[PDB]
């Protein structure tokens, strides 16, 4: 009944148009295979974004909103369909409606249209949504709302090329800071998600983040109870420590070494490889870094890892070891070698990864110095000429 | 050197 619903929809008769619009929601909202495609090629979207202008018919108006919301959440040709029938102005105005259900759903609809692609994203941006969705931050918000806010900024922040404006970028922080603490395990991963993409971008970005001051917030999450939480906040706080060693040092100077033993030891590969990932960055840093990075007592665990851990941690273990005697003095790679560093760093040479090996054969070099691919055999034939010979 | 992470459509649909 799916044209009978399209023509019924294009009724004056309120009760037969919002039955109808209800009736395609229900299509649209229940089977995990809708048809958005069909009902699409029927001509439904023109009807909608004209209920959509309806101010005096509210539940119409949330209605048409909801089966656009579920139409959105298909394939990017059917979310650029929905852009192309001129939904997203209605939706920015509907933001401002006196009543929250359409403001809600609205919210909801440009969240999806956003999320499909960056384009999408800044012509939303251009339209000037971002002051509307963050002017709804207010105690007396909705946990619900508040979360579908915090999802549509997540989606703001998500893509990468092209990065979204820095003004926007400028605004959306100060939310941020302001959200960093709250209770709610959903807003609290979706804000660390977002300041982990704003972190992702570049170095400026970077210091953005760091100008405005929630890094010490972001850090104890490291130790959340919430491993969604920690997660985000490992991957936030390694991309921040992958720019300048200043950022490096302001992240190091929140106590963050103090919370990754517990990391070291968790039971899952993926937590154990993204903290030594960041400890490689961090042994990519200054003498004085590495040296804060053995205080810690964190070096024996990641030779453990390099020594019996799963291949991409030690590929990660690898990259940190090799990293902190090239960048280490004689007194720190001693004490790596005192650590029993030799056996595990040469049982690696054997995989079938150039990068990893390559990265091994210097490191040992290296320490040599202090104490196929052209470029692995030639570093053997060198380390072999200087200490073999 | 410093390295960054490897390379890696949020919608949701209203039930």
């Amino acid at each position: 009944s799916l044209e009978a619903i399209v023509q019924n929809a294009s009724s004056d008769n309120q009760g037969i148009q919002l039955s109808a619009v209800q009736a395609a929601r229900k299509l649209l909202s229940s089977d995990r295979n809708p048809p958005i495609d069909d009902l699409i090629k029927s001509g439904i979207l023109p009807i909608l974004v004209h209920c959509l202008e309806r101010d005096d018919n509210p539940s119409l108006q949330f209605e048409a909103a909801w089966a656009l919301t579920n139409i959105a959440s298909g394939t990017s040709e059917q979310t650029q369909a929905v852009v192309q029938s001129n939904a997203v102005p209605l939706f920015l105005r509907l933001l401002h409606s006196p009543h929250q259900n359409v403001c809600e759903q609205a919210v909801w609809a440009l969240g999806n249209i956003i999320g499909d692609g960056p384009q999408c994203r800044d012509y939303v941006i251009s339209l000037g949504v971002v002051k509307p969705l963050l002017s709804f931050i207010s105690p007396s918000i909705p946990i619900t709302f508040l979360r579908n806010v915090t999802w549509v900024m997540v989606n703001l922040c998500r893509h990468k090329d092209p990065p979204p404006p820095m003004e926007t970028i400028q605004e959306i922080l100060p939310a941020l800071c302001v959200l960093i603490h709250h209770t709610d395990v959903n807003i609290l991963v979706d804000t660390v998600w977002a300041l982990s993409y704003l972190t992702d971008a570049g170095n400026e970005q970077i210091q953005m983040v760091i100008d405005s001051g929630i890094v010490p917030h972001l850090v104890p999450l490291l130790s959340h109870q919430e491993v969604k939480v920690q997660t985000a906040a490992l991957r936030a706080v390694g991309n921040i420590v992958t720019g300048t060693d200043e950022q490096t040092q302001v992240v190091l100077n929140c106590d963050a070494l103090s919370h990754f033993p517990a990391l070291l030891t968790h039971p899952k590969e993926k937590i154990n490889k993204e903290a030594v990932w960041f400890l490689s960055n961090i042994t990519a840093g200054n003498q004085q870094q590495v040296q804060a990075v053995i205080d810690a007592n964190l070096v024996p665990m990641i030779i453990h890892l390099l020594d019996k851990g799963d291949f991409g941690t030690q590929k990660e273990a690898a990259w940190a070891i090799s990293n902190l005697t090239i960048s280490g003095r004689k007194d720190q790679v001693a004490y790596l070698i005192q650590q029993n560093v030799i056996p595990p760093f040469c049982n690696l040479l054997t995989v079938k990864d150039a990068q990893v090996v390559q990265v091994v054969l210097d490191g040992l070099s290296n320490i040599l110095k202090m104490a196929e691919n052209e470029d692995i055999y030639k570093l053997a034939y060198e380390i072999i000429d200087q200490f073999f010979s | 050197r410093k390295r960054s992470h490897s390379p890696t459509r949020y919608v949701k649909r209203r039930f």
